[PDB]
């Protein structure tokens, strides 16, 4: 991954 | 002073932006937001002056098959919308609160450079510090952060004026990110002393009870509170059919809570009441005590309202503060037992327990928000 | 939580129901409605399912000569139609809000009752609560209705297993009627303190002008806006001719809406536009004041978007505007040149563009929320 989230 | 308040997340993450914001406003600050187009609606109902950005985070309010902002798939598309839509709000700005998406933050961070202005990242737990973290997965976000958006970021500060960075999730998350989490639920740990916890960022709550619910209040002894969150998840309607059933055996009335996508409910004896978008803030301070599922928002705000809490773990952080700090019992497991949560109740409406949440109560902060901004204030009147 | 929403009526009568309808789909819980045919786009377009029933209500709609939904004539065709394409539709839902033609929301609260569903009806003006009427009138309406359709409701009531009712106008309006208006712009009288008043249900507009739309309002001075919504009668046209010439002496470029009377723009000039479907709340965040009829809508668009406004009388919200002193009234349906720019003088005045900015911040903006949750607390305790 490496983004983030939290959707 | 004009701030612009970017991020990109879900509700959890990003209502505490728009409760900082239209705090800035109260004390007479331009604070203007930059959020996924889903939050339209919301900074509406607060008035706090936002600029769309970015695919929608809510998979309703998305096109057909239009991939989610946290898509891998689209990371160059996130680096780029941002960067490109973030120039105009940030137009007239001092100061710069992000939080949420990675990719989208080291965006904003750039703009903030390149026009020279303070820029805070905030995380919500002590558990998301970078100082929480071994000096090895540092290396790993960092590495992968830089392997998945590290060119697509380059090359748009390269096509403004700054120069090529490494390192993203340092970038983004800053040496020190601020931390939005009350003090006594989410203390630091002796790891994070310089760190900067500012207090829970909570929007205040004006709105009254409704008449029916006054009526049912007033209507007989304090009842129970029983609500476990918006998940349609089959075990979560289990456990609050085995907590309504807690309550009833305690001799107990219950005040339950509901989602709108939910079922109607066949009946309700005159000692259950349905509540849906209720005002939590003075909901718990009608009740005796709080059966939930393992949730800061919720945990702080029955915290807050100083009445003991049962507090069902997830597969534990919270359920077990609550333990902690002697205020609740984390009674456990997806589908916990009657007796487990009959035992836990029983506990919970035990004298000794309601005076220790009160005594806890006592000693919650309700000023997040407000140091936030003096804390803003100070910055652009030493960097700007 | 399923509910449905239904009704007969303009497109005024309608938007706020589409409103309410993909607010509750957002919120979670699930919509559905029964309109009649002319807003199937427009719901495909806001992604609300919706179910087409009767005649369509806009004249240029029908074929030449026939009969509008509301007419006395159809009464019993309506009662009928409504009567057979509603349970398809209100099958699996909890609940049901109305606003409309008597005759169709009196068969939808029967079906209704038949599943033990609560009903709610809406209004969009105070002035039209059953609380601001004699009850005397109330008893011509009573006795009106239950004339014109009553025999034929209480038939398919009788089909589908219920007791026959009277006084069909307390029974599709209800004993509490809602009132979904703003209370800044529409407040209630004290000879209704109880009714509910929800504050006017609005549905956030994205759609962005055209390209050509905005090269107008690019290359020029800032219009004034000219439209009548769902009006149709003869004198709308020269309503409209008479407003153009009004800005036009002012010195001022116009745009122009077709609305329901296909207004055609007196020439080529430059200096004016028409729009068909259009975001009025992304316009009229665009020009500098508004012309338009007296209806509660347009009004209040117009009224959260700060613009001062000049209401054509009939022969409501035209005094509303007066009073709250963001606009001016002018007599009607065709007013004369010199009124209205009597007005487009005092509306465009710095006193008035003042007070217009001011009242439009006074404006709640959480009226569909505070209807859903009303059917919410509706759908557990009943
Ligand atoms: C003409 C038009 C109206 N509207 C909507 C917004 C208004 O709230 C709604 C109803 O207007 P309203 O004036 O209340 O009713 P009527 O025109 O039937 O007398 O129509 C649009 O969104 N776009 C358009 O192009
Ligand atoms: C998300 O990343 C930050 C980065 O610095 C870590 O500090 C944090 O621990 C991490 O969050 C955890 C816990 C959480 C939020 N429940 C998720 O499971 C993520 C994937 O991991």
């Amino acid at each position: 991954x490496x983004n983030x989230x939290y959707x | 002073m004009r701030v612009l308040i970017t991020g990109c997340g879900s509700r959890g993450d990003t209502e505490p932006l728009v409760a900082l914001a239209a705090r800035l406003r109260e004390l007479g600050a331009d604070a203007r937001m930059c959020l996924p187009p889903d939050y339209v609606e919301r900074c509406a109902e607060v008035g706090v002056p936002m600029v769309p950005v970015g695919r929608a985070v809510r998979a309703g309010a998305r096109e057909p098959g239009e991939l989610p902002p946290g898509a891998a798939e689209v990371v160059t598309e996130v680096v780029a919308e941002w960067f490109d839509k973030v120039p105009a709000a940030i137009e007239g700005c001092d100061a710069v609160v992000t939080t949420g998406l990675l990719p989208a933050a080291v965006a904003v961070r750039s703009m903030a450079e390149k026009l020279g202005i303070p820029y805070r990242y905030t995380v919500l737990s002590p558990d998301h510090l970078p100082s929480e973290q071994s000096q090895a997965e540092r290396d790993m976000y960092n590495q992968g952060a830089d392997r998945l958006f590290g060119d697509a970021v380059n090359s748009h500060r390269a096509s403004i004026g700054l120069p090529p960075v490494e390192h993203l999730y340092d970038y983004g998350y800053t040496d020190q990110p601020w931390l939005a989490a009350d003090p006594v639920l989410s203390p630091l740990r002796p790891t994070d002393l310089g760190t900067v916890q500012t207090g829970a960022w909570i929007l205040p709550d004006e709105r009254p009870l409704s008449a029916e619910l006054e009526a049912f209040l007033a209507a007989g002894s304090t009842p129970v509170y029983v609500g476990f969150g918006s998940s349609s998840r089959p075990a979560t309607a289990d456990a609050a059919k085995m907590a309504i059933k807690a309550v009833r055996a305690s001799g107990r009335r219950i005040v339950l809570s509901r989602g709108w996508a939910d079922l109607v409910l066949p009946d309700d004896g005159a000692d259950c009441f349905v509540v849906g978008e209720v005002n939590l803030q003075e909901l718990f301070g009608r009740v005796a005590a709080a059966i939930h599922h393992d949730s800061a928002g919720t945990t702080l705000l029955a915290m807050r309202a100083g009445i003991p809490q049962i507090v069902v773990r997830r597969v534990a952080y919270h359920a077990d503060r609550v333990a902690e700090l002697g205020v609740g019992v984390a009674v456990d497991g997806p589908v916990p037992t009657i007796d487990s949560l009959s035992a836990a109740l029983d506990t919970a409406l035990a004298p000794e327990i309601r005076a220790r949440a009160t005594t806890v109560a006592d000693t919650i902060r309700a000023d997040g928000t407000t140091v936030a901004a003096q804390l803003l204030f100070d910055a652009v009147s030493l960097e700007k």
